RNA sequence: CCUCCGCAUAAGCCUGCGUCAGAUCACACUGACAAUUAACAGCCCAAUAUCUACAAUCAACCAACAAGUCAUUAUUACCCUCACUGUCAACCCAACACAGGCAUGCUCAUAAGGAAAGGUUAAAAAAAGUAAAAGGAACUCGGCAAAUCUUACCCC
RNA sequence: GCUACCUAAGAACAGCUAAGAGCACACCCGUCUAUGUAGCAAAAUAGUGGGAAGAUUUAUAGGUAGAGGCGACAAACCUA
RNA sequence: GCUAAACCUAGCCCCAAACCCACUCCACCUUACUACCAGCAACCUUAGCCAAACCAUUUACAUAAAGUAUAGGCGAUA
């Protein structure tokens, strides 16, 4: 979860357990021809490689294999009537790759 | 060019106000209110000078002392600077000494 | 030389850089040989149910009638901890050997 | 699957779907915690489903299908994380009785200021930490100039403000 | 020779003297986060 | 919106209302109060003064924030839209807004013109009444469902029972999750 | 905006002057 | 401003309109049309 | 036809000639959309003791002085595993699309990288060159500059 | 963060001849000249030159501050 | 007839009166905006321009008594 505190595990306290998580993702299609059974998601930034992978088989059942993640810088040269800058937010992404070869690919919305 | 093209609009004023048509209403109340009170206890205005008329540099000095225990920071720092700027003036600058 | 700019952990050098990083909360620690050890126990595992035989969707339906908040205060739920306490006539002293304490808030989220 | 990200296939592209009447907040309050959490759980299925949808509008330059349902789903979550909240902060009254979860105190900055530090979860004492003793929560009063500056930057604001809407009345009584 | 390129820039030499760390050292440095904070800055240090 | 906003006939976030308002512009505000406002949409009205005096209407947008009612296809003027290319396009008669105070609402049975206050009758409670006579005005103005609607017989389970257990737990207790280790002690300072 | 009136009236009384010899009447 | 002036425009204008058969920027600008119909007259 | 550059890394800046659209010397500007994936590089170490005289230089002869850049052991403690962050570009410091400034590794002529000429005419003056009869410092403050390469001596 | 010096731990120095040696690149400096003088440039360009295994150069972080720092004294340098 | 001209109203000043202000969530003295490991700690006469036609002592920081008593290179002035 995200904008929350966690329980400091010092070395024999119980496992962490996360009901009710805060974070949510989102599918998006690959804008470059990723490869078949590569899977791109977009990751909120608080949110670590094995917390999706976790994510992922808990919720959605999805049996991933290998994750990927990197930090997209949102470009700040946005200037206004007030000459001030605006950042649009930058994000996390995801390269997930299914197990089994589950091969998927991004359908087409909007026919 | 500083002259406006349209005329403005009228200043309708109402000259029998509550206000204007009652004005000086209370002054002589010291002749013939047998100078219960005094046409001065009746200026509404600044503590500092309320009734005493002075001048500019007798007004910075009369507002220093009544008022500039509670002053603003600042404000009183460009108080304490007029009546070092005023003493200077008008004791040492000008013509007729 | 930008100030107005946010310091996130693209911007210094390499030992900056590898610093800071984002809102992760981290996992392990680091032994030795730049090794990094992961543990199993700091990774929070998700505790989600199952969910057929589940008669909630995401939306209701407008048929439903409009009703009126009940801030459910704690008198509230005092007036449902009585059905033993009428009958005298539920509490922990400590959270010291509790596993979800409340005020040293034990658990997440 | 990875196909619950999406919606029925037969909703692709139809610029309407109806799906109408939010979770208002005392609707959950009637349901258990075993359900809630379900029903969190559920939320998320679908909060996803639209998240996905709203980023593939943007891509392919097109309008959403139905927004009006986006922030019927997101203000449902808050309901349900309101409805939660209340029942902890209900029954920690209880038993413990003392609000903020969060441990903290009053303590005055190096500014003079004085903010709610809240705590921060440590294993050792505070007396032995090396960075916590680096840190100092008091006044030294050269600060005491600069906060009474302050107090009168915060007075002359609020003195302006308080004296506008009095000059904005009177033009409205002078009119009505 | 020429005399325009007077900043060659660094960031561990840019937060090592002006700072929020280093402003918040010496009494001093504080004295100046407050003259900025009561300017009301946006930036009170690097 | 911008402090000091100028409030259009077009809705606040429109299209239409952003080529008229962009977020730099700051004209001088109108003059305009008392939230105890008669006029309510969909409310049956006339037109005291101006053009079109006398006619009755319906109200189809009422706008507070500058005391407006739009009544039903009446005191119109008449626009072009579309027109697209080098053609006309086609008319449409287009409501100018209304100012309160120049519009009364009228009698439900008498057909008059009458001030309204709001009295508090015992039936309950505070509803709109006549001057002249008496003559309560009221207030004017199927879903079957899909597959992501719950029910109205499922929405009122009323499933809680209200035990003192932390969602946490209770969750924790039904599921058979089992957990050995207790919590060692955390100096939060 | 100054503040006046009567400097602004004199130029309506010589602004509807020169329209006098600019465009006559008949 | 308290008590800036206002008609400024009949001041120049009487000047102006003994200057409108001059040569140059006599006849335009104030202040070479003054020291010209001063020395006019 | 040039290559006095180039390609990476470091530093620095932080999306700054990718796609679609658009307004409006010549068509990097504006709006929307996209990407940079760790394995290389960062981010490291359980204590308390206790050890470390003999340069580097092809390290061998030799030869030094300025005397030198790299090492553990003993016992106790220990068996969780591969998270986080950097990764784009025509780029940075010089107010600029500035002939300037800018560390290292390879390439030492290039498999990278580039374009001195908007078009014309072919006046002066000016600049950067090249060629010169005969003479060869006569020029000039002075062989400055250029072209050729060299002699001797003072002053400090 | 320029520069003056210092500290810590780094880096660079082809080729040829035989050591604060010689010729000579990279690199550092800036002798004399011509251009430039609101310039390419708030000190540059083109040649020409001095040094180039060291009292050399240089990247990185640190230190010393104005009644002062520092300085192979030029009253130099300490953000044009 | 192009450039342009004009516009009231944002807001503000001055007083009166009244003593002002701090926890949505998370983050912030380390390189602030960083979830998480074993030593220090605050209190020190303002000076100077300026006036003295230089400058060296000195030079201001309710009403009424009163610019009085006093002080002062007995002087500027206090
Ligand atoms: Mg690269
Ligand atoms: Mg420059
Ligand atoms: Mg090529
Ligand atoms: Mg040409
Ligand atoms: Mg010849
Ligand atoms: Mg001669
Ligand atoms: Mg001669
Ligand atoms: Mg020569
Ligand atoms: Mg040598
Ligand atoms: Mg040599
Ligand atoms: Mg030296
Ligand atoms: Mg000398
Ligand atoms: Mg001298
Ligand atoms: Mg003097
Ligand atoms: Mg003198």
């Amino acid at each position: 979860a995200r904008n929350v505190v966690y329980p400091l595990y010092r070395l024999g306290g119980p496992q962490l357990r996360v009901f009710r998580t805060n974070f949510f993702i989102q599918l998006v299609r690959p804008g470059v021809a990723q490869p078949e059974d590569t899977v791109q998601f977009r990751i909120p930034m608080e949110m670590t490689r094995v917390d999706l992978r976790n994510y992922l088989e808990g919720i959605y059942n999805v049996p991933v294999a290998a994750v990927r993640t990197r930090v997209q810088h949102g470009s700040n040269k946005r200037r206004d009537h007030r000459n001030v800058r605006i950042k649009k937010p930058d994000y996390k992404v995801a390269y997930v790759q299914l197990a089994h070869g589950q091969t998927f690919t991004f359908p087409d919305l909007f026919p | 060019i500083g002259i406006r093209l349209t005329l403005p609009p009228p200043k309708v004023v109402d000259r029998w106000n509550e206000k204007r048509a009652m004005f000086g209403v209370y002054d002589n109340i010291g002749i013939l209110g047998n100078f219960e009170k005094h046409p001065k206890e009746l200026i509404r205005g600044p503590i500092w000078l309320r009734g005493w008329k002075g001048n500019e540099l007798q007004r910075c000095i009369r507002k220093r002392k009544m008022v500039g225990s509670r002053m603003f920071a600042d404000d009183l720092h460009n108080l304490n600077k007029r009546i070092r700027y005023l003493y200077k003036h008008f004791n040492r600058h000008g013509k007729f000494r | 030389a930008d100030r107005m700019s946010k310091w996130t952990s693209k911007r210094g050098p390499r030992s900056f850089r590898g610093r800071k990083g984002r809102g992760a909360k981290g996992i392990g620690f680091l032994t030795s040989g730049w090794r990094f050890v992961q543990i199993k126990e700091m990774v929070p595992e998700f505790v989600v149910p199952d969910l057929t035989g589940f008669k909630l969707k995401p939306y209701v339906s407008y048929l439903a009638p409009e009703s009126e908040e009940t801030p459910l205060t704690a008198a509230q739920l005092f007036s449902e901890a009585v059905a033993p306490a009428i009958e005298k006539d539920g509490f922990e002293p400590t959270q010291e050997g509790k596993l979800f304490q409340l005020y040293p808030r034990n658990f997440l989220r | 699957g990875l196909e619950e990200f999406f919606d029925d296939p037969k909703n692709w592209g139809q610029e309407k779907v109806k799906s109408g009447a939010a979770w208002t907040c005392q609707q959950l309050r009637n349901k258990s915690n075993e359900d809630l959490h379900k029903l969190w759980y559920v939320l998320l299925k679908e909060r996803n489903m639209l998240l996905t949808l709203e980023q593939e509008a943007k891509r392919q330059r097109l309008p959403m299908p139905s927004p009006e349902r986006l922030d019927k789903v997101v203000d449902s979550m808050d309901a349900l994380d309101k409805v939660v909240q209340e029942r902890e902060d209900a029954l920690r009254l209880l038993q413990t009785g003392q609000e903020r979860a969060r441990p903290g105190a009053w303590r005055r900055d190096i500014f003079g200021r004085i903010i709610w530090h809240k705590f921060k979860q440590w294993v050792i004492p505070w007396h032995l930490n090396k960075r916590y003793n680096r840190k100092r929560f008091f006044a030294l009063p050269y600060v005491d100039h600069f906060l009474r500056l302050e107090r009168e930057k915060r007075a002359r604001i609020k003195a302006r403000k308080e004296n506008l809407e009095r000059k904005k009345a009177k033009i409205l009584l002078k009119k009505f | 020779k020429a005399r325009g390129n007077e900043y060659q820039p660094s960031n561990i030499k840019r937060k090592n003297k002006h700072g929020w760390v280093r402003r918040l050292s010496t009494p001093a440095g504080v004295q100046v986060i407050l003259r900025r904070m009561l300017k009301g800055r946006k930036s009170l240090s690097h | 919106l911008p402090p000091h906003y100028r409030y259009g006939m077009s809705p606040p976030g429109s299209v239409a209302d952003k080529r008229k308002n962009p977020p730099w512009i700051r004209r001088r505000p109108v003059v305009v109060s008392d939230e105890d406002w008669y006029l309510f949409c969909g409310d049956t009205v006339e037109i005291l003064e101006g053009k079109d005096a006398g006619k009755q209407g319906k109200v189809v947008q009422v706008i507070r924030q500058r005391n407006w009612v739009v009544v039903g296809g009446l005191n119109t003027h008449y626009r072009y839209i579309g027109k697209t290319m080098d053609y006309r396009g086609t008319m449409i008669p287009s409501e100018a807004p209304l100012l309160h105070r120049q519009v009364k609402l009228v009698d439900p049975m008498d057909r008059k013109p009458t001030e309204i206050e709001w009295r508090f009758t015992e039936a309950g409670e505070r509803v709109r009444v006549s001057t002249r006579s008496g003559r309560i005005i009221p207030k004017p103005e199927t879903w079957i469902d899909g597959p992501k609607d719950t029910s109205v017989e499922d929405a009122l389970e009323r499933t809680y029972v209200p035990c003192l257990k932390t969602l946490q737990e209770e969750v924790m207790e039904a599921m058979g999750i089992k957990e050995t280790r207790k919590y060692k002690k955390v100096y939060w300072y | 905006v100054k503040k006046g009136f009567r400097a602004a009236f004199r130029f309506q009384k010589e602004l509807e002057r020169q329209r006098l010899l600019r465009c006559p009447p008949p | 401003l308290r008590n800036r002036v206002t008609d400024r425009y009949f001041r120049i204008q009487e000047v102006l309109k003994h200057a409108r058969h001059f040569r140059g920027r006599k006849n335009r600008c104030y202040r070479l049309a003054v020291r010209t119909v001063i020395r006019a007259f």
